[PDB]
RNA sequence: ACCACGAUCAAAAGGGACAAGCAUCAAGCACGCAGCAAUGCAGCUCAAAACGCUUAGCCUAGCCACACCCCCACGGGAAACAGCAGU
């Protein structure tokens, strides 16, 4: 009633940006192999309008649906950056941190 | 849940955390660090999961 | 190990070798006029594309390179 | 550009009173006495107090990263002579790799650092490819004439609006 | 209400990684005094063989 | 196969079965063209 | 309901999903994006199988497709049982 895109929210990880304001993003589900009962990977590439040209090669970002598509195969948009590359902030603590390390520690603060 | 995106990561935060986003925009972050699987397991279910009285009227 | 298995290949081979060397210049006319006609279906596929794309003609400056002629 | 000749040796140049010492003991404890691989050390001891924000740690990704590119620029220093040693050439690319992986992890982990790096080093990270398939004769002709065609049609195009 | 529950839940379980961070801290200070004596021992050597 | 061999090759793919002489019909007429005997 | 508020049913349009064999079909050749437009960028799909050839009505309270042929049917070939009985 919202939306006509099927997709409503969708966390994926960019994998282009060569498209003025549109990041190509790369989203995986889970799917069961009917002989196998394993859950394998089924990819699908989305394109997410950016209008400040925030998005970076490999960070995670969640997506919203647009309303309607803007365009053939633009139909998201970019809510946030759920990890910037390189600069992950820590949700659990909000420290900066590089991998599994602290950057900050928490008790500094 | 099929219709529901999981995605895993690794090794990008110090500690472990679960995320849930919900279809109003609300974002559920759960602690999970020093918790065993069937902990995590009652406290998502407690959290998010139907309870038995929707599922026994569904 | 299977000696025979290799005493096979070895006549199978000798056998092979022995063909290609008595119709060696057979062979050379039909790989030729095979070329001839791998050439032509590139050109033919090319011309396809220019033809397909609206283009009456090939690019301006365009020459199909013979890529087989050895 | 290489350390001047005159330099000490890294072993030799914290030592107490090493400037109160003959020109000779200067000459013999300097990088012009010595073989390559002091050279590249002081390369390495000069990259990481330029680049890196605790000289002393040789554990760290960028540590590990300056100490390949050095022994990288030796390699290619060796190959410009050596043009047919095959082993070195091996080297040389398996090193290659190696700084690429390690600057692929170091992007993926720290992207001050990477850019730090990326600065100091001179180095140009790329973006692996996608694929991976040869170029042959008739995909390469073919590919040009599809671009030719699609730049006739863009003009085409134009010229009728 | 469960919302408001798991964000208490977080806080706890911040607290208690908070105390556990300042034991590691505590202990990371010890160890790391007795591995800086000992680099130290060792570059008064490695100077000593050098002059 | 490990287990992701298995997932990325598939479920096994059957040749299909050979025709034979009747071409996969039970009779076929025809017309005698000549009688001889084989040995 | 018919006074519509709306329910039921269900087209066109938008999003998603959706048969089998062959990779000796490995590249497709404009397949994208941004802007009110003017126009600008050079992009888009693909070994997680694009593009292509071949096979087959299907997921059966039923559904899809066809209604002599040229996909379609202004038009042309031409004069139509793939309705029942029948030849
Ligand atoms: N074909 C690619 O360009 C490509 C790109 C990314 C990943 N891969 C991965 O490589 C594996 C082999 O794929 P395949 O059986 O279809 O190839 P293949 O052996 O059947 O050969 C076809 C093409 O794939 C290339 N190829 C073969 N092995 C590769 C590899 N390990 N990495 C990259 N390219 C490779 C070959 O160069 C060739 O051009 C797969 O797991 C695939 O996910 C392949
Ligand atoms: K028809
Ligand atoms: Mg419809
Ligand atoms: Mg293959
Ligand atoms: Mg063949
Ligand atoms: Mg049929
Ligand atoms: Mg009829
Ligand atoms: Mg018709
Ligand atoms: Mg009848």
């Amino acid at each position: 009633v919202r939306s006509s895109v099927h997709a409503r929210w969708i966390v994926g990880k960019v994998i282009g940006t060569k498209m003025q304001k549109t990041a190509k993003v790369r989203v995986t589900r889970l799917v069961l192999d009917p002989y196998l009962l394993k859950y394998f990977n089924k990819r699908k590439t989305y394109f997410a309008h950016d209008a400040l040209q925030q998005c970076t090669v490999g960070d995670i970002v969640l997506l919203r649906a647009l309303p309607v598509p803007r365009a053939k195969h633009v139909k998201h948009e970019l809510a946030e950056i759920v990890f910037k590359v390189g600069k992950v902030i820590d949700p659990v603590t909000g420290k900066p941190c590089a991998g599994t390390t602290y950057l900050e520690s928490p008790l500094s603060s | 849940n099929p219709w529901v995106q999981i995605m895993m990561f690794k090794n990008m935060t110090p500690s472990p955390f679960l995320r849930f986003y919900l279809d109003s925009g609300e974002q559920v972050l759960v602690d999970v660090e020093t918790k065993s699987n069937k902990e995590i397991m009652e406290h998502i279910r407690k959290i998010l999961g139907k309870n038995e009285e929707t599922l026994r009227e569904e | 190990k299977n000696v025979l298995k290799i005493r096979r290949r070895k006549m199978n081979h000798h056998k092979y070798r022995k063909l290609v060397k008595k119709t060696r210049f057979l062979r050379r006319k039909v790989q030729e006029g095979r070329l001839r006609r791998k050439q032509i279906k590139f050109e033919k596929d090319l011309r396809r594309i220019w033809l397909k794309a609206g283009l009456k003609e090939a690019p301006e400056g365009w020459q199909t390179p013979k890529i087989y002629l050895r | 550009d290489d350390p001047p000749p005159s330099t000490l040796l890294k072993d030799y140049q914290n030592v107490p009173g090493i400037e109160k010492v003959d020109d000779v003991v200067k000459r013999l404890l300097s990088l012009e006495m010595a073989n390559k691989k002091e050279m590249l050390k002081i390369k390495q001891e000069q990259f990481m107090k330029k680049i890196v924000a605790n000289p002393e740690d040789t554990r760290s990704l960028e540590a590990r990263i300056i100490a390949l590119s050095v022994k990288i620029r030796s390699y290619e220093e060796h190959l410009e002579k050596h043009r047919k040693d095959k082993a070195h050439k091996r080297y040389l690319l398996m090193s290659i790799d190696q700084r690429k992986k390690m600057l692929k992890n170091l992007r993926n982990t720290n992207y001050d650092v990477f850019e730090k790096i990326c600065w100091g080093l001179g180095i140009e990270y790329t973006f692996p490819p996608l694929y991976y398939r040869r170029a042959h004769r008739r995909f390469v002709t073919k590919k040009a004439l599809c671009i030719r065609v699609f730049q006739e049609t863009q003009k085409l195009k134009k010229r009728r609006r | 209400e469960l919302m408001a529950w798991n964000q208490a839940e977080n806080r706890r379980l911040h607290e208690l990684r908070i105390a556990r961070l300042r034991q590691e801290e505590r202990e990371q200070e010890q160890r790391q005094a007795l591995e800086q004596a000992r680099k130290a021992e060792e570059v008064q050597a490695w100077a000593q063989r050098k002059e | 196969a490990t287990l992701n061999q298995m997932h990325r090759l598939g479920p096994p793919k059957r040749p299909p079965r050979k025709l034979g002489p009747t071409e996969g019909r039970p009779q076929l007429k025809g017309v005698v063209l000549c009688t001889f005997t084989r040995k």
